[PDB]
């Protein structure tokens, strides 16, 4: 029971996309839902260390590329790589809403190549910030 | 390059059937963007992302605005400046137009950021010492 409060490093992990598959299977089961059923919403925290929800899960060490993170707001930035202190991998019960016209869907790679792709977060934009910039600008995460 | 021109000539003669000036709105930008998206620097990709980027491209460069006067092919390449599309209607003025583009390209031409090229100018500039260095 111990596994699911510890902060994981996506980066360290050998295979890092099955804790993003065994995360989801362990919502599921708990809520006695399907894995189809559960959408990843992701939280950013200033520090490490905060209140960690049953449906959420603590992950350190990933990086945002081409971008800054900003109360869960990503506005598009001049710097090559921002430390994400702590992301909190959360899983709801899917609303099939679609988007909100401000949200980009960001690959998670494990490393700098790009070759691997992890998962997928979603995040809000703000200001008037065109996600389809985004797109161009090649923003990512990396788990390293 | 050519298989997309290929689908260019197929589409506009097949609408425009023997015309002189076919309505801007009235052209394939469908078929076009499709079989572009699909099939023509589509087949090529393996990766959702590099997917959505090709999408992004042709969804922006191949509408019926690019027929308008203040269409805009970059968007603040130097953080004012930016590249302004053609008001050309024969081939002659696009080519005098290409030829008339400044030689300071950066990455924000392509629509990534200019630092991206910062890295690779700079190994480049210690791989021309270096190759300089070995031929004294």
């Amino acid at each position: 029971k111990e596994l699911k409060n510890i902060h994981v490093c996506l980066g360290g992990l050998f295979v890092p996309e099955a804790y993003i598959t065994a995360t989801r299977q362990y919502v599921a089961q708990a809520n006695s839902w399907s894995l189809e059923e559960l959408c990843l919403e992701v939280n950013v925290t200033t520090s490490q260390g905060a209140t960690l929800d049953a449906c959420s899960f603590g992950v350190t060490g990933l990086k945002l590329q081409g971008a800054t993170c900003n109360n869960n707001k990503l506005s598009l930035s001049n710097a090559i790589s921002t430390a994400l202190p702590l992301t909190q991998l959360r899983w709801v019960k899917q609303t099939n809403t679609e988007k909100k016209a401000s949200v980009v869907t960001l690959p998670v790679y494990l490393n700098f190549t790009r070759a691997d792709l992890i998962f997928t977060v979603d995040f809000e934009i703000a200001t008037k910030e065109d996600p389809r910039s985004f797109y161009e600008r090649g923003v990512a995460v990396l788990c390293t | 390059l050519r298989s997309a021109c290929d689908t260019v000539d197929t589409w506009l003669d097949d609408t425009a059937k023997g015309r002189q000036n076919i309505s801007p709105d009235k052209i394939p930008w469908s078929a076009l963007k499709t079989l572009m998206a699909q099939s023509i620097y589509g087949g090529r990709v393996d990766n959702e992302f590099d997917q959505r980027l090709l999408n992004t491209f042709l969804e922006r460069l191949f509408t019926t605005r690019s027929f308008d006067s203040e269409f805009k092919l970059a968007c603040k390449v130097d953080g004012h400046k930016d590249i302004q599309m053609p008001d050309g209607i024969r081939r002659e003025e696009f080519v005098q137009w290409v030829e008339l583009l400044p030689d300071t390209q950066t990455p924000s031409w392509l629509g990534l950021p200019n630092n991206a090229e910062r890295v690779l100018l700079t190994t480049q500039g210690v791989d021309m010492i270096s190759k300089m260095l070995k031929m004294q």
